[PDB]
């Protein structure tokens, strides 16, 4: 299906899908695109409408640009924002460690006001970051990634509140801006009004409109009908427009003697000069929409009339007055309600650019606040536009951008799946966001207009709900910055195939039909009576009279990870939250089976994931490699194609490529040549198909334990690939320099064989824990010994040298061969910071085998962890004798809800064993519709179902009903899919028939060498005494404070004792305790704690007089 | 009638109350670290106390050569304001910050907080002969035996 | 009419406060 080279996978898709999947990537290609300003930008953003594009850059040049002094006898402009090439390929910034970045031209002038003067000057602006096509990018050589912040949108903000004393409503207004102050236009408890601008305690509107310039008279006119308002300006107590207006300015500082400035000019500082009160661009534009301005218009400003604001006041008054509707004059009618807070219309996205766009306006607004200081007191006629120009702090607030930020974060790279759900990512926190405890557990919960556009089911199980969004499947970004949605438009009952993106906010006006609709060959109905939405949300059932709009698919309100799930709509949306948020975690292996029952996503996934090789041009394969591809194109020219061979990730997992293909074969563009990680065949893959029990046993089972065979380990079907690094470098001190070196203090020889002519080890070295990695050595200085260890040295005649014996070694619990060696030198040309002489990097590999205890898990977010390894024997097996793999235990079934893995394990069975339906006469009801063509199945099958529109329950018994034996005639599995198995233990056949089957299963990363921790003595800290805890370090186990109520709760006061003593603080009593130990004597006495009499010291230094008696 | 009763039960004097000597805590808890490549760190109060001491043998020198007494009181109120801000800062007025306009530590900021009593004592901490681990079932046990 | 409430109170606040700073 539009994939060039696809298996066969066979679906259960009941209807079509007539728009195909946009490409993923989408949401952060295009978004990047756009503050260069591509020529694919430009047609792309040019036919789609889209009258006058400007570019990102431009947007902030032409309201930057002209710069003008204070005289106005000088001035200063910019033009044309461009880029030029790379300077070098994202291998060779990965590999030696930079910003994978290009220049940047811009071409000012300096043009005098007193005679014209044409200073133009194409000034080097600085390096600036660029985005590859994988849409990442390189800080240091490190993959970090750019996370999208929700924001609430800018605009008018309509809210009515009922107070508890008398009960009665009153309506206010928020309009806010960006970058600038607020005004309210609120109603009193009594009357009237709450006009306070940038919260100065209360005005009156009418002294807003009379010292705007308007006549009392058309107060009446205008706004008397809106009778509340009379009382406004019956009390609005001054007579006079400056004479109140001067009241104003009382309102403003007080205590000021207000001149004609402060008059008007100043409150048009405030609301008609664009220079520091700029509301969006699509703020306007929603100030637009909303208001029911002069709409069809090409304007772009941010300049604030005062006639939207009289609007607003009578579109308050006739809110607070009762009504329905609204018009202007001049502009469209408006119906009159309420607004809504969470609506996705009132809640946008900053985007990257939008992001980088504010970062280059702030990095702008710190650099030109000198140039046009300096446009004084620099020498006329002397100054170049290259004399006026630091570059230096925008690539300063660039690379102060992307360090520090929380929303540049590492690449999650251990699953193709996790990178590709690290982007798409929806964010609620962060700066110009809300505070993380101080936001209630109300913008947290799901809104009916969250349908269709942000998946509710993946977010973290920790202290993040309702903060992390995800991205659905078809959603599409608002060049305003929201999201819109295609819908199919029927007419009349007939649906077109007429793809509008929508938005939210039409759509509440507006019908939207079903996704799964009786609809007859052409876009017709089978019934009339057809389940609809309002605006509310609520769900009515309509006739077939109303319906203009209808959905395009299932799966609207489903993520991309999300619809990798099947069979969702059996199991509980909490389970499917939980193993859902599992599936990024999972961990490559080395063989990568597909999976033998999916849905149309998988192969759909890792085309647009970008770590599998796609073909870029039609050609003929010419000659491949273990690890390269020439290819051959069909005009001429060839190609080489370097696939990447056991790379580290960020965590430690394998990057490995590999070739699929022969060196011989007709290839078309787009299509896989080579695979990487975990997919297979152009698909993800997550583990491997396994035989499954669901009967408990000996306990071993007990409570979401299991069990594994022994046939894995042996046939190594769970290996692991681990890369740890280690990383050291030889520095300088005051004293001197540090040395690596193959010359060492008092050591064993043992320990330096294999080690090379200069210091460190050897290509293939298997290390133990405690082994030495480099050889690094520091002088000591000039100390005095101990005589009795002096007259030693001189019983063995060795004086040692007036060095220190501190070298690197490997830490503990750790294993493997080292693969790639790197080094680096100050004095061989190599950039690495100050104080440093040389550096070396070392690369650690591990085959580890499957254990026990570590995190297991199938997809229907069940999970559990190793407790036994079996031997092959002690197993239940068939008939026909072939051993089982897992056994699951019975009660994971009820009260978490998960039936869907009982599900595809029929499903499952049925696509291992194989079929073909005897229905040589007549098709049973159960297969009659679903497709034709299906009835038989070669086992070993590669099949699919999808999100909703999948199997039905009939036809599971269906399938069942054709039972394909192995070899001989055997119904091992019964038309009710359990079979009958044999003691593994003492022999005897089961007295009942048990469920079993296949199921596919999948690996996570938590491995038990990670989570353990151990220390008898160690390193402290220096502060304080305690024990420290890192990772180089043992680690320290916290002990808190309930448990101590608990110690209390035994009075077992002498474990406490030992406790919070000579476990903790005081040093004297360590040494005590351990050198008893040593000699096995008594246990010392616990002494005081020296801890406590610090406090004394404190209570000391503050004039207090304490004591003990 | 309580705080005068106060001083009336007790066998102590209200001279405390006003100072003539200022004591000093012991050097290391406001120790001086240096690290590798000769990056020095230390406690806030020290310069503190160097303010206090400027200004006390700033004020002893003066005094000796005599002074209107527009100079004397600033010095004594610059002396003041010295031991306020030692004790606590931002009680009296702008709170005393340094570098980052973020304020320092004082004597109650040792004491009051996040690192109070509870939270230098009664938080808890870690000590050595522990561990942990993940956990699996041991169903051949006894109820006095463990793996 | 269109005083609010505790505007009086609030300059006995923020002047409370504000010969404090002021003659801090």
């Amino acid at each position: 299906n539009s994939v060039p080279g696809a298996p066969n996978r066979v679906s259960f898709a009941k209807l079509r899908e007539p728009l195909e999947v946009p490409g993923l990537l989408d949401v952060q290609t295009d978004s990047f695109e756009w503050l260069i300003g591509s020529p694919r930008w430009r047609e792309s953003a040019a036919e789609r409408g889209d009258v006058n594009p400007v570019g990102g850059l431009e947007e902030v040049l032409y309201e930057l640009s002209p710069i003008e002094d204070f005289s106005g006898s000088m001035s200063l402009s910019f033009s044309d924002p461009r880029f030029d090439d790379v300077k070098a390929p994202v291998d060779e910034c990965k590999d030696k460690d930079m910003t994978y970045a290009a220049p940047l031209f811009v071409t000012a002038e300096f043009i005098n006001n007193n005679t014209g003067e044409i200073k133009s000057q194409t000034v080097f602006m600085g390096d600036f970051p660029m985005m590859t096509e994988k849409g990442t990018f390189i800080i240091n050589g490190t993959e970090r990634v750019v996370v999208s912040q929700l924001v609430r949108s800018p605009g008018v903000y309509f809210d009515e509140t009922i107070d508890k004393s008398t009960d009665k409503t009153l309506h206010s207004v928020k309009v806010i801006p960006s970058r600038g102050a607020w005004l309210e236009f609120d109603v009193d408890k009594r009357d009237t009004v709450g006009v306070r601008i940038d919260r100065k305690r209360r005005q009156p509107v009418t002294v807003l409109l009379k010292a705007l310039g308007w006549t009392s008279e058309q107060i009446v006119e205008r706004f008397g009908f809106s009778e509340i308002m009379r009382s406004t300006l019956e009390k609005d107590n001054t007579v006079g427009t400056d004479e109140a207006l001067l009241d104003i300015y009382r309102k403003l500082r007080p205590g000021e003697p207000p001149t004609k400035e402060s008059a008007q000019t100043l409150l048009e500082n405030l609301f008609f000069k664009e220079k520091r009160y700029d509301l969006a661009r699509v703020g306007r534009y929603k100030v637009n929409k909303k208001l029911g301005l002069h709409v069809g218009e090409p304007i772009t400003s941010s300049t604030l009339t005062e006639e939207d604001v009289v609007a607003t006041i009578e579109y308050l008054v006739r809110l607070h007055e009762g009504q329905t509707t609204m018009t202007v004059p001049g502009g469209v009618e408006v119906p009159v309600e309420t607004d809504d807070i969470d609506h996705f219309g009132n809640r946008r996205l900053r985007t990257v650019g939008e992001l980088i766009q504010n970062q280059i306006r702030v990095g702008m607004s710190r650099m030109e606040r000198v140039v046009r200081e300096r446009m004084t007191t620099q020498d006329v006629e002397a100054i170049t536009p290259q004399t006026l120009i630091n570059i230096r702090p925008v690539v300063a607030a660039i690379k102060e951008f992307f360090g520090t930020s929380q929303l540049s974060q590492f690449m999650d790279q251990n699953n193709p799946l996790s990178g590709l759900t690290h982007k798409r990512r929806l964010s609620a926190l962060g700066p110009g966001g809300l505070s993380r405890e101080r936001a209630g557990l109300e913008v947290r919960d799901v809104h009916p207009s969250h349908y269709g556009r942000m998946c509710p089911i993946e977010t973290p199980e920790g202290p993040n709900i309702g903060l992390i969004g995800s991205l659905s499947v078809y959603a599409r970004v608002n060049p305003f910055g929201f999201i819109e949605t295609p819908y199919r438009k029927v007419v009349d009952g007939v649906v077109s195939d007429e793809i509008v993106y929508l938005t939210a906010d039409e759509e509440d006006r507006h019908v939207v039909a079903q996704a799964n609709s009786p609809i007859d060959a052409d876009g017709r109905f089978v019934e009339p009576r057809v389940l609809v939405r309002r605006k509310a949300g609520e769900v009515e059932y309509v006739p077939s009279s109303e319906v203009d709009y209808m959905d395009v698919s299932p799966r609207q309100m489903v993520s991309v990870a999300t619809a990798m799930i099947p069979f969702l709509e059996h199991d509980d949306a909490n389970r499917a939250l939980m193993g859902a948020n599992m599936q990024r975690q999972a961990v490559p292996l080395v063989r990568s089976e597909a999976p033998l029952v999916g849905t149309g996503m998988e192969l759909r996934a890792a085309i647009d994931a970008g770590d599998v090789v796609v073909a870029e041009e039609s050609g003929v394969i010419e000659e491949v490699s273990a690890d390269y591809i020439t290819v051959m194109h069909d005009n001429g020219t060839r190609r080489t194609y370097r696939m990447r061979k056991f790379a580290r990730s960020n965590h430690g997992t394998c990057a490995n490529q590999c070739p699929i293909v022969d060196a011989g074969d007709r290839v078309e563009a787009g299509q896989v040549i080579a695979d990487g990680p975990c997919t297979d065949d152009g698909e993800m893959a997550l583990g491997k198909n396994l035989l499954v029990a669901i009967m408990p046993w000996e306990g071993h089972n007990y409570e979401d334990a299991i069990i594994l065979s022994n046939r894995l380990v042996e046939e190594d079907v769970l290996t692991s690939i681990h890369i740890e690094e280690h990383e050291i470098d030889a520095r300088d001190t005051k004293l001197g320099a540090e040395e690596i070196t193959r010359d060492i203090p008092n050591i064993s020889d043992e320990v330096l064989a294999d080690l090379d002519e200069r210091g460190i080890v050897r290509i293939g070295a298997e290390v133990r824990d405690g082994d030495i990695l480099v050889g690094k050595v520091t002088p000591k200085g000039e100390t005095e010994l101990t005589p009795e260890e002096r007259l030693l040295r001189a019983i063995f005649g060795e004086k040692a040298r007036e060095v220190r014996d501190t070298s690197l070694k490997v830490p503990h619990g750790e294993s493997g061969k080292v693969i790639g060696i790197r080094v680096f030198s100050r004095e061989d040309e190599d950039e690495l910071p100050a104080g440093v002489n040389e550096l070396v990097r070392v690369y650690v590999a591990q085959k580890r085998k499957i254990s026990d205890g570590d995190k297991l898990a199938g997809r229907h977010g069940n999970k559990g962890v190793i407790g036994k390894i079996l031997p092959v024997e002690d197993m239940p097996f068939l008939a026909d004798g072939t051993p089982v793999d897992i056994i699951l235990n019975t009660h994971g079934v009820p009260r978490r809800m998960n039936i869907g893995q009982i599900l595809e394990t029929h499903l499952g069975w049925c696509a291992h064993s194989g079929w073909k339906v005897d229905a040589a006469k007549g098709v049973p009801d159960w297969a009659a519709r679903l497709p034709d063509e299906l009835l038989e199945a070669q086992p070993n099958a590669i099949v699919s179902t999808p999100v909703f529109d999948g199997a039905q329950e009939a036809e599971l018994q269906g399938l069942l009903s054709c039972t394909l034996p192995n070899r001989d005639g055997d119904v091992l599995v019964d038309a009710d899919g359990k079979a009958m198995l044999f003691d593994g233990r003492s022999g005897e056949p089961f007295p009942y028939p048990v469920t079993v089957g296949y199921m596919y299963i999948m690996k996570l990363h938590h491995l038990v060498d990670d989570k353990i921790h151990a220390r008898s003595t160690g390193p402290y800290s220096m502060i304080t005494q305690q024990p420290l805890g890192g990772k180089a370090q043992f680690g320290g186990q916290r002990f808190g404070e309930m448990e101590c109520w608990a110690m209390q709760a035994y009075g077992a006061a002498y474990t406490l004792q030992e406790l919070l003593t000579i476990k903790s603080d005081d040093t004297v009593g360590r040494v005590k305790v351990y050198e008893a130990i040593v000699k096995g004597e008594n246990i010392p006495e616990p002494g005081i704690p020296e801890s406590f009499k610090v406090l004394l010291k404190e209570l000391q230094s503050l004039c207090l007089n304490v004591e003990v008696l | 009638l309580k705080v005068v009763a106060a001083f009336q039960q007790s066998g102590n004097s209200p001279m405390g109350m006003v100072l003539d000597a200022v004591p000093v805590i012991p050097p290391e808890l406001r120790p001086m670290v240096q690290l590798d490549g000769g990056r020095f760190a230390t406690s806030d109060l020290n310069d503190l106390y160097r303010r206090v001491i400027n200004r006390n043998n700033r004020l002893k020198r003066l005094i000796d050569l005599g002074a209107p007494e527009i100079i004397v009181n600033n010095e004594k109120r610059m002396l003041q304001e010295s031991v306020d801000a030692l004790f606590d800062n931002g009680r009296r007025g702008r709170p005393v910050t340094g570098p980052g306009n973020r304020p320092l530590k004082s004597l109650s900021d040792l004491l009051k907080g996040k690192q109070g009593r509870f939270r230098q004592n009664l938080l808890g901490k870690r000590v050595d002969y522990s561990g942990r681990s993940v956990i699996v079932v041991g169903p051949q046990l006894k109820l006095h035996q463990c793996g | 009419f269109v005083w609010d409430e505790d505007e009086s109170e609030a300059l006995r606040q923020a002047r409370k406060d504000a010969e404090l700073t002021a003659s801090a």
